[PDB]
């Protein structure tokens, strides 16, 4: 479990326990019973092994943070060097947001299919959350073009400062 | 070797092309106005040479 609930929330489970009034026995019960013993203690001790020996033979490796390049807007134009730099910047937080988009994905997804029948109730803050980033997605690298780069969404970012301006006007 | 190494090699060519177009800008600026006016080592085109001019005493006063 290297994933945790912060990033990935997941409700308790809250099962009901049994209440077996009839006679006849539960063939699930003993399928899952036979199941376990046959299958799954052979399989947790090939496990256990396997984690043994990467317990023995451990390993490290790290996530390599990148720092804040000068960015696209605090450097003159035509030197290629920042335009280079801002350029590789922006396109790493582009993929960013592009997997950020993908975690509140599996957010919605996740709890859609947890909640089932209860889904247009008690989703309502995962549906709140996917509509607000999807606003600013949108707002952010929505009508840049397959040519898509750091100057073209300052010019969108600009023209959408600019339209907010001029209403803010009247 | 890492991604330092490719990084830093594109902004070594980066800045090779870009002192290159920027030579070839100036090149075509600097051809242009010493063909407009040739004041420069280009365009020099020629003239009558003085080492041929017989600067001589003459037959007639008036030369």
């Amino acid at each position: 479990d290297s994933w945790d609930k912060d990033v990935y929330p997941e409700p308790p489970s809250r099962t009901p326990a049994p209440s077996p009034q009839t006679s006849l026995p539960n063939p699930i019960t003993y399928l899952t019973k036979a199941y376990d013993l046959v299958v799954d203690w052979p399989v947790t001790l090939v496990r256990e092994f396997i984690e043994r020996q990467h317990a023995k033979n451990r390993t490290y490796y790290y996530h390599r943070q990148y720092r804040r390049v000068p960015d696209i807007t605090e450097c003159k134009e035509g030197d290629v060097l920042c335009i280079y730099e801002a350029e590789m910047q922006w396109r790493r937080d582009f993929k960013v947001d592009q997997e950020i988009m993908n975690i509140i994905q599996e957010r919605l997804k996740a709890c859609q299919q947890r909640e089932g029948e209860n889904y247009q109730q008690n989703c309502a803050k995962e549906l709140e959350q996917f509509t607000k980033v999807t606003k600013a997605y949108q707002d952010r690298y929505l009508d840049l073009g397959a040519y898509y780069s750091a100057r073209k969404c300052l010019a969108k970012q600009k023209q959408r400062m600019l339209e907010e301006r001029k209403a803010a006007r009247q | 070797d890492g991604p330092e190494k490719n990084y830093e090699k594109t902004l070594a060519i980066l800045q090779i092309e870009s002192e290159k177009a920027e030579l070839r800008l100036k090149e075509q600026e600097v051809r242009r106005l010493m063909r407009a006016r040739g004041d420069g080592p280009w365009y020099q085109f020629p003239t009558p040479e003085k080492e041929f001019i017989d600067h001589s005493p003459k037959a007639t006063p008036d030369n």
